[PDB]
């Protein structure tokens, strides 16, 4: 159970359209090669989520898996005027950012991943509202959010978002409110389903229930020191693979494993498999549960 | 057959609407006040929207009349045997001394048993003395040490949580229909607070109320019955009482982890040169778990466990006094303007007349949608409203009376227009 | 020495299915160790009162 926060399972990119300027050091993603989009997820006591969720999916890699739709436009111009559509939707979020960005990723109401763009040379503010003038500058994105991804077929298409005591938050228009409002500032997590809308969460029902997964397991090397190898090259019971691989009872009892003969050291990952969501009553196996902070209006007499 | 017999309707104060759409959109914000229903009965806040066939429904069902305990302090306990580790050493060999081995500290392992670990395992070393020599079993004249080892096992496959009532809780289980038609079952006890989709409910009034349960302890089984014992809650975990070697979770009775807690100096042993048998004497709880298990009645009632949720309840023979308590969270209720129509047909009445139980009434609503039917008399005393169907459907509700021979004109309607319907039938007197 | 309870012990031979003979005692609510698991004396109603004067 040794924590390998690097390896990727399926895709592994991290670009959008209209800014591939890190294709290099992020396609796909491994030890080697540097990116703002990755790097700045593996911070200590920052991100507990991503830390938890460290063998799963993120929200770009989800929309490269082509399992989900994008915005359109996907990398909204903040440097062009007559507006932009990426305004309503960033402007509600008031967060702070680092600055040498250029990029920043969401989710808007359509369920897709809509994000910002900046052309050379101008870079993101502290709130990233507009780009201004400029020392390294990040060309890759700034996470916004908090949120992970993974592989999920369920049908939830009719599952609009479902708030008690709020009228409105983020940007959508939810219920009708006749009487007055209270605008504040609170941290609403949120979900999304295959081909849906942007789903708040109002009480965060998570649970991981851990099978044997292809994704939930971490091969070695062995040399005569245990570096990370693949696990889409270990042999498996009844078929055909690269080098032979081995480990402990998990592996071995899923898999082929010949110990001695056997050229790498597949052990158990630590915090992944199948991860379900409680929403209206029901059990559901969403794309990615996340959370922000937005602005939130709820009830007032 | 059973259905909504309290039939009121809602006040103007907290009820509104909104054309959206060409979409009477309800909305309701406030506390309202309902009659509780008996065994059987029901009770229903009927909305009025804009117009007349614009009547939805909020029909709750009564299950039966249930009194829960609370609870409050409460422990794991369990059975356990030791086994004891003897281990018999010369003078001036290791750590047998004459003077180490008298005060042996518990807290510290010996060298002769410290290859098991520092587990969380319940253990505890000990330290005899014994004869020197060659009578026995060594070289010196000064008296040799006995090392002693003993941990504890767990015996029983299951634990037990053996809690404590201070009051009967007189819960109603109550199965709440929503206007869209999610159905949700809840529970309200006294003055219990129970949150909705559309706001939150809550018990006023109540009547039945068991007093005198501090002395008297309870027995709780996962997936079996439960039991009851006839005398105090005891805490203090001393000798003699239920609860000498306690815990505090399930985990810590079946694997003997150390957080648990116990009487200080309480497992025996004899000394035999060689030999040890370290023995306790624990009250076993399956004893007074099996002579006292559940039905058991008391008094004048009847203890028992409960279905679906875990909690001892208690069943009484009284009648249902109770008022409900409701409140809305500015929950939206939409109804189309365009309902269908339909024609409903007499069948049977049999009930009684002035009283809590009412009389059911069989009427059969023949339409050719989904609909909501309404109707009422002439002076104003009664009401019916009925969900309407596709097809031949058979209907009906819960329809009290103030005289055995029912003979009144009742006028229905399914999207505006009315149509006469006599009803007749004979009742029986129940108080 | 002294004995602060009299209590009511019971030496049980424990015959095994297969026919190992094995002697052993229970008293009030002690446990001891078989090779066939353990066995404790439950039920218990015999005492004799006023020990520790003598």
């Amino acid at each position: 159970e040794d924590p390998h926060l690097r390896n990727r399972p399926g895709k592994g990119h991290n670009y959008i359209d209209g800014m591939t300027q890190e294709d290099a050091t992020c396609k796909p993603v491994t030890y080697a090669g540097a990116c703002s989009s990755f790097d700045v997820l593996l911070e200590k006591g920052k991100f507990p989520l991503f830390q938890s969720y460290a063998h799963h999916r993120t929200l770009l890699e989800a929309v490269h898996d082509t399992i989900i739709a994008k915005a359109d436009p996907p990398s909204c111009d903040l440097q062009s005027a007559h507006g932009n559509p990426c305004m309503k939707e960033k402007l509600v979020m008031k967060t702070h950012c680092p600055n040498d960005y250029q990029s920043a990723h969401y989710l808007n109401n359509d369920g897709k991943m809509a994000s910002v763009k900046c052309p050379p040379k101008y870079e993101l503010t502290e709130d990233c509202n507009f780009c201004r003038q400029m020392a390294s500058l990040k060309k890759g994105s700034y996470p916004l959010q908090d949120l992970f991804c993974q592989s999920s077929e369920d049908d939830g298409s009719k599952l609009k978002t479902k708030m008690k005591g709020v009228c409105e938050v983020g940007v959508q228009a939810l219920k009708k409110c006749d009487g007055q409002l209270s605008t504040a500032h609170e941290v609403v997590p949120f979900a999304v389903f295959k081909n849906s809308k942007k789903v708040y969460l109002d009480k965060l029902d998570l649970k991981t229930e851990e099978n044997l997964l292809p994704d939930s397991f971490v091969c070695f090397e062995h040399k005569g020191e245990l570096k990370s190898f693949d696990i889409s090259q270990c042999p498996k019971i009844g078929g055909h693979g690269s080098k032979k691989c081995t480990g402990d009872a998990a592996f071995c009892s899923a898999y082929e494993c010949t110990a001695q003969y056997a050229n790498a050291y597949c052990s158990h990952a630590n915090g992944s498999g199948i991860v379900q969501i409680q929403v209206s009553g029901v059990w559901k196996k969403p794309l990615c549960v996340g959370y922000e902070r937005v602005v939130v209006k709820r009830e007032l007499s | 057959d059973p259905g909504c017999s309290e039939l009121i309707q809602a006040s103007s104060r907290i009820t509104t609407c909104s054309t959206e759409g060409v979409n009477t959109k309800c909305r309701l914000s406030g506390t309202a006040l309902i009659r509780a229903g008996s065994v059987g009965a029901e009770a229903c806040l009927m909305l009025k929207g804009v117009k007349e066939d614009q009547t939805k429904f909020l029909k709750i069902k009564t299950v039966s009349s249930e009194l829960s305990c609370r609870e409050g302090q409460s422990y794991w306990t369990g059975s356990f045997s030791p086994k004891c580790l003897s281990s018999r050493r010369c003078h001036l060999v290791g750590e047998c001394h004459v003077n180490r081995c008298l005060s042996w500290r518990d807290n510290e392992t010996s060298a002769e048993f410290s290859f098991v670990g520092e587990s969380t395992t319940m253990r505890e070393n000990k330290c005899f003395e014994q004869c020197g020599g060659w009578g026995c079993g060594c070289f010196n004249v000064n008296p040799s040490c006995l090392f002693v080892h003993t941990y504890l096992q767990s015996v029983r496959k299951e634990a037990l949580r053996v809690f404590n009532c201070i009051d009967w809780v007189h819960k109603l289980t109550l199965e709440i229909t929503d206007f869209d038609g999610s159905v949700s079952t809840i529970d309200l006890g006294a003055s219990s607070s129970r949150f909705t989709n559309w706001g939150s409910v809550s018990l006023s009034l109540d009547a039945e109320g068991i007093s005198g349960s501090n002395s008297f302890s309870f027995i709780e089984s996962p997936g079996k019955g439960y039991a009851i014992v006839d005398e105090p809650f005891s805490e203090i975990p001393r000798q003699g009482f239920l609860g000498e070697i306690r815990c505090n979770s399930e985990s810590s009775v079946l694997s003997a982890h150390e957080s648990c807690l116990r009487a200080p100096n309480l497992i025996s042993y004899k000394p035999m040169i060689d030999q040890l048998e370290c023995t306790t004497n624990l009250i076993d709880p399956f004893v007074v778990f099996e002579r006292g298990s559940l039905p058991q009645t008391r008094n004048d009632k009847t203890f028992a466990a409960s279905k679906g949720n875990r909690g001892v309840q208690a069943f009484s023979k009284g009648s249902v006094q109770a008022d409900l308590t409701l409140m809305f969270d500015n929950f939206e209720v939409d109804f189309v303007g365009a309902a269908v129509s339909c024609d409903a047909a007499f069948l049977n009445l049999t009930g009684c007349y002035s009283c809590n139980a009412g009389a059911r009434v069989c009427l059969s609503i023949t339409s050719t949608g989904t609909g909501s039917l309404s109707a009422h008399n002439k002076d104003g005393s009664l009401h019916i409203v009925l969900p309407s169907e596709n097809g031949t459907k058979d209907q009906c509700q819960i329809l009290h009376f103030t005289v055995p021979e029912v003979e009144e004109e009742f006028m229905y309607s399914c999207d505006g227009d009315e149509r006469p319907l006599l009803v007749k039938g004979t009742l029986i007197a129940i108080d």
